[PDB]
């Protein structure tokens, strides 16, 4: 489905905070004893509403709430960290959880080059047939 | 029950989908392409003043609290920090569990202390939203712990891709918290207060606080001084888009007119 | 292996309880503040002993206990939620953890249609050989 | 060590297997096909009366407790809830950890309060079974928390597929709990008790309780009244398949004959 | 990259402890009530420096510390048990997270026998062409 | 940030790599091929005496502790167990969290009790190493809980593959712990002590303790006796590769010469 923002307003700019994913540490800063405190581990960024992604994202989070709250109601874990790992597992099972029938719509195997490897060898025996 | 939706970019637009509803050309090559993010209710246009915000929260028993993590968040203009007790002195809110810290980017931290009946074991969001802490989102409010109201989304990112921090604390006293008859006071010092209105913006409160200190309108008495603000003074749309006052005195009440 | 119930008795009917997996909520019932308490989140069901599945299931749970208890003895997690996710991962690694040799017994790739795509094109060049 | 077995349906029959021992025609398309379930020892024919059941549990030190979740369970006829102390007043069982609630479907909850030596830090199941709580299974017993005895199984489901709730609490007093010389009393009121026998069924106890209330055979004294039941009265196979009594009195003991 | 031990010393022998992975229990020893206490669940072993694996392993653990400590700084989990499961997921996504182009370098599908199944049937119609 | 490296065997040698940098001929058929292991700093040649080891640890506030599990470890010659208080009596170290037990294989357990300023909420490893407990590794030190210093590695194993336990506790008293002016005493009994030197090995301390008991050089007084050891006595390279003493006495100090 597509995403229709139906909120009273939208802030089209996203000024965000997170932790750093790339780049090695500088000197001893990676050692907990010498490194920053809890308040100083964050980086910042800013993204604008290209392709309407920011206002779409605000509506997506809003629409996610019902299903997420029903999932939390049914789990007995006090703190849930496994949602994204389970999504990755379900991605793989959807494509590779059964037998992959080549050329079928549910099998992500491309033998396009595999044909040109065999259809180029049509003239490996049919043409050098002296 | 329902499946947790997943955001994906197709045809230069964000769409809702799920891992079972993707075509073979969509590619997921590592768990680093998946992200969980928290978006603030602020960005949807909700009123953020203390009287309006507290009406979205309420006490309820019988429902166990739940917590879910998120990896990145949005800078907030308004956050909240609550210290509410019952009139008999007992605490209304639970202490923050181990490892749960306050939301890390707040321009204004509205710190509310006061009393109320607190008819319930935990305080929930009446609209189903979450209380956002430091990369953990909870369904309930923890004592003395700064939070922002928000919601969570889950994304698959494509293969390719294409000033400092200031925080100010604004303190309030409250009575009848969480009921239909709540009254709020903005705190200038421990003996000088301003009766709060929903129309007061953060910067109006900060500049009103400045004029009181610089005009010498603080209490000079053991007793408590409470200023009221008549309707016809002006107060500072959403957040992303002086000499003139006169003070007369009538606990002790008073009025500030233009 | 097959499952032999060796218990003194078997209750052949299973009257069960669980949480709901399908169907959207009604109105505001999904909001924790308005929804049911811990005692009211359950649905019920009843299944009979078709194909002997109920008495087999009672024996299966009994026989699972030794291996499950030895796993719990060796883990340092206080509460274990990851058993089923790890089973799913091991399912995928067994079939796709190495190179898939087509036509081999350990490779779940079917090129049956892939032959009839190429064996129908036997007469794409061998027959229009004017 | 051993691999945790997995249930799968082949040739119209359940079989034990594992993810490594499946053929290519077996299909797993989502984590929703995997399930963990809890089955009650009741369904295997074990005696469920309080004297027989408590003999399956014992105290032991040096072994850390462990917990595993399960997603669905079976309605129980008999559950148990224990409040045991040492004669010096100290508690024998630990309080329930955060988030562990009682088993949710019990027709009869046998609530036992009393004393014993409790020679061990934790109480385990002597046959290796689990104590089933609300979708969490533990190797030990928690104080004042309703549980059923049971075991856990793990399943792969196939691609395709093809009255209210009443609960009654039955209270007991016990001495010498967890030893070879345990004695039990069924509680009619705080001063009227019946000496317990293994042959007494739940409904026999409930109807015996009714006749005592309706015949006026409760204690009318500060002191405690204990009724004994001679062997030749009748008492109500497994659970899924009056005017006649005469009371004479001899603390204070007595006898009920037919 | 290869591993260069750059430590002041190396103990070339590894005398280790762990829990047992294989072999069924003896009698009632699997029951927690009857089994060993926390101090008696361990087995021991000894391995020598064949192929330089022991001194390489000491250097590997040393070099792992910076990235591991930065990961722990950024997580909000109090105790982390999921590192190896996430590695397994990332192994599968790297090879099977997209369309597998047969004969390409990133596609682990071998059709070597699949050719000899079709290249043996060159003389199934080209030679019995009476 | 950085990717957590992974050990793999190629061309008869261990190499660092990751799951994204493997060729198709590398095979991973089950999660049992992946292992996490803990290696002791001992095996790299670090000094293990109490004065040298404690200088690698320090107190720091503002950093939340973190824990990661590991599946197998190495037998240790030296472990440590700390009971440090401030001079006002308050504890410097936190009690061990639920489920964290001491390291399970230690030939010598150096148990240090004493006082220090402890200028920080938690004690960390100054070189970024971990404190290894029972299959859990932590960034901080827990009170009265035996640990070894070490680091963690992660491995992929190939498809194919190709005496009892004694522990001795050595007790110490310390003042000025965690500072530049720390002083240590080896404890013979509650009233007889030896001033500690970095050059003293474990077996030298154990045999020095034996000669004191067998020569009758313990305190025979209410007061405390402290022996000093002159430089020219001999003391027992890494760990894997008597009648002659004379005691003269000068609290109460003394000297042991050869
Ligand atoms: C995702 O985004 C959507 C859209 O922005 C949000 O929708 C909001 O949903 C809440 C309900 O959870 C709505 O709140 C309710 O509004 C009702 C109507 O308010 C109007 O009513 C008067 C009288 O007609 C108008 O004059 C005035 O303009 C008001 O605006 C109220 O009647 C409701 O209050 C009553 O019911 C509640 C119980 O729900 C009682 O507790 C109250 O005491 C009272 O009796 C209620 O306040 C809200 O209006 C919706 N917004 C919009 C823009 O439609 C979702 O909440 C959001 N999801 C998340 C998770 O954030
Ligand atoms: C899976 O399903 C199987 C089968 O249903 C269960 O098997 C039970 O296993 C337990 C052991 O854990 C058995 O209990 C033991 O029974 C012994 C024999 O009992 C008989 O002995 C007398 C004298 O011969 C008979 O007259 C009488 O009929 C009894 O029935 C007892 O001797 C044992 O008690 C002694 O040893 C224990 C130590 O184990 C001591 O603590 C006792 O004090 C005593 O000295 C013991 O009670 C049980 O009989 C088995 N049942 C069946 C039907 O075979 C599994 O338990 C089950 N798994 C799980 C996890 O539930
Ligand atoms: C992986 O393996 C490597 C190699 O074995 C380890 O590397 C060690 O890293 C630590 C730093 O974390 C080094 O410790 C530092 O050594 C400096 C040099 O010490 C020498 O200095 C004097 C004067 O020159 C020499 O005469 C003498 O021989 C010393 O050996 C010290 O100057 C440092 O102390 C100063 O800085 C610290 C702050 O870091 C202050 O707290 C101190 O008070 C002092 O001011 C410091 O001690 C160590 O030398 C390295 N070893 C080697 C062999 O190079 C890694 O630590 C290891 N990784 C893990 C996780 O274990
Ligand atoms: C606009 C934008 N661009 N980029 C991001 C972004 C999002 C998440 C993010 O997470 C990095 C932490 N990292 C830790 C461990 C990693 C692992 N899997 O190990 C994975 C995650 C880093 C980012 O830069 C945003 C964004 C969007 C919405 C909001 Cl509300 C805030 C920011
Ligand atoms: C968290 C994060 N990190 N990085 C991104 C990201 C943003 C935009 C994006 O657009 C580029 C696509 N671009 C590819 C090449 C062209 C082609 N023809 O394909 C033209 C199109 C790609 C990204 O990876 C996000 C992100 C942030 C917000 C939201 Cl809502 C979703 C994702
Ligand atoms: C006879 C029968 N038919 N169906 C079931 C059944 C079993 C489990 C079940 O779990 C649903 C919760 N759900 C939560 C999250 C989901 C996720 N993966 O997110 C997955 C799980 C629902 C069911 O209907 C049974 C059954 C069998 C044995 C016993 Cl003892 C009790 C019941
Ligand atoms: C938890 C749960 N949900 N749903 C089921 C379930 C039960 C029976 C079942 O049988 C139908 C197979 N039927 C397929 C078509 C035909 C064909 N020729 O294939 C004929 C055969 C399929 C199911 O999915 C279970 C379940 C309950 C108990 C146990 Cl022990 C195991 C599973
Ligand atoms: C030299 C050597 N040979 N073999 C091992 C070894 C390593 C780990 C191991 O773990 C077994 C626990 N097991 C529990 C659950 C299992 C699951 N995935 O369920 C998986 C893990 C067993 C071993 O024998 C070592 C070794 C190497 C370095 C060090 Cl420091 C110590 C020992
Ligand atoms: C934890 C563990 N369990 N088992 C092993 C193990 C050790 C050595 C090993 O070497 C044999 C390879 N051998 C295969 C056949 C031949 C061929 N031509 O392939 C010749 C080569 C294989 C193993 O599985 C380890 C382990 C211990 C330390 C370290 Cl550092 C890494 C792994
Ligand atoms: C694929 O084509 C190459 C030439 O580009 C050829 O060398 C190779 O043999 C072909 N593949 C097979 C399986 O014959
Ligand atoms: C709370 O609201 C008004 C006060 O403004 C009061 O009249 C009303 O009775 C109260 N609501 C309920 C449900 O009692
Ligand atoms: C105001 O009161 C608080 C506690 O009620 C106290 O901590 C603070 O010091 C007081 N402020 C002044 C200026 O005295
Ligand atoms: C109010 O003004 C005084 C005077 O400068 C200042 O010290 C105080 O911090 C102000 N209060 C707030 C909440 O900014
Ligand atoms: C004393 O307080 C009053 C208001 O309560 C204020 O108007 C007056 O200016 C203050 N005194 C001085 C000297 O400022
Ligand atoms: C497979 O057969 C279809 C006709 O059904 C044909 O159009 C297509 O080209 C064939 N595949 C290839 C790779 O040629
Ligand atoms: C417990 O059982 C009987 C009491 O019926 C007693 O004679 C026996 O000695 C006791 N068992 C042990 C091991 O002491
Ligand atoms: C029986 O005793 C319990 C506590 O021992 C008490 O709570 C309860 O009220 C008593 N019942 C009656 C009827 O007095
Ligand atoms: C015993 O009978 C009385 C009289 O009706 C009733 O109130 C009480 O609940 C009964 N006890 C039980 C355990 O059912
Ligand atoms: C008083 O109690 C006795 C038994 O203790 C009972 O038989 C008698 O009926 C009771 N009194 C009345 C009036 O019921
Ligand atoms: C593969 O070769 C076998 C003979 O070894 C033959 O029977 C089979 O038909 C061939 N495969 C196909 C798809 O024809
Ligand atoms: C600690 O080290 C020496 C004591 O040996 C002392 O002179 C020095 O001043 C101290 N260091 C600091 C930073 O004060
Ligand atoms: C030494 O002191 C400790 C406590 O300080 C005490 O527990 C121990 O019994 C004492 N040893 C002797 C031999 O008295
Ligand atoms: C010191 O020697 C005595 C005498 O045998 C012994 O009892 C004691 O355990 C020894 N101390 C240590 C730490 O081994
Ligand atoms: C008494 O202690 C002294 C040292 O303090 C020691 O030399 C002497 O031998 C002890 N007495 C006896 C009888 O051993």
């Amino acid at each position: 489905e597509a995403i229709v923002n139906a909120q009273p307003k939208c802030n089209p700019n996203l000024h965000y905070w997170t932790t750093q994913d790339e780049g090695a540490a500088i000197g001893l800063a990676w050692i907990p004893y010498f490194g920053p405190a809890a308040e100083g581990i964050y980086i910042e960024g800013l993204m604008h509403n290209q392709d309407g992604l920011i206002c779409g994202l605000r509506q997506l989070a809003n629409e996610t709430t019902q299903a997420l709250q029903l999932f939390l109601r049914a789990t007995t874990e006090l703190r849930t960290f496994s949602i994204l790992n389970r999504k990755a597992i379900d991605f793989l099972l959807q494509r590779w959880g059964g037998t992959c029938h080549i050329l079928g719509p549910d099998c992500c195997i491309e033998p396009a080059d595999w044909t040109k490897n065999i259809t180029d060898k049509i003239d490996q025996i049919i043409h050098d047939f002296v | 029950g329902r499946s947790i939706p997943l955001g994906v970019i197709h045809n230069s637009a964000l769409q809702v989908s799920d891992v079972d509803k993707l075509v073979c050309r969509d590619k997921l090559s590592s768990t680093n392409q998946l992200r969980s993010v928290g978006l603030n209710l602020e960005g949807n246009g909700v009123a953020t003043d203390v009287p309006s915000a507290t009406k979205r929260w309420g006490f309820r028993s019988g429902v166990p609290p739940k917590v879910v993590n998120y990896e990145a968040g949005e800078w907030a203009e308004n956050c909240y920090n609550l210290e509410i007790k019952k009139p008999d002195g007992s605490e209304c809110l639970p202490a923050a569990p181990d490892g749960i810290r306050g939301f890390p980017r707040c321009r204004y931290v509205h710190k509310v202390s006061g009393t109320g009946p607190c008819a319930g074991d935990f305080a929930f969001h009446k609209e189903g939203a979450f209380f956002l802490y430091d990369r953990l989102a909870s369904t309930v409010i923890y004592r003395g712990t700064t939070f922002a109201e928000g919601v969570v989304a889950f994304l698959i990112l494509p293969q390719a891709k294409k000033s400092g921090y200031y925080s100010t604390t604004i303190r309030y006293q409250a009575t009848g918290f969480g009921t239909n008859e709540t009254e709020y006071l903005f705190e200038v010092d421990n003996l000088t207060y301003v009766q709060l209105e929903s129309r007061f913006t953060p910067q109006f409160l900060l500049q009103l606080n400045e004029t009181i200190y610089t005009s010498g309108k603080r209490s000079n008495t053991t007793g408590k001084l409470i200023w009221k603000v008549n309707p016809e003074i002006d107060t500072t749309w959403a957040f992303w888009e002086s000499e003139e006052l006169s003070f007369t005195v009538v606990x002790x009440x008073x009025x500030x007119x233009x």
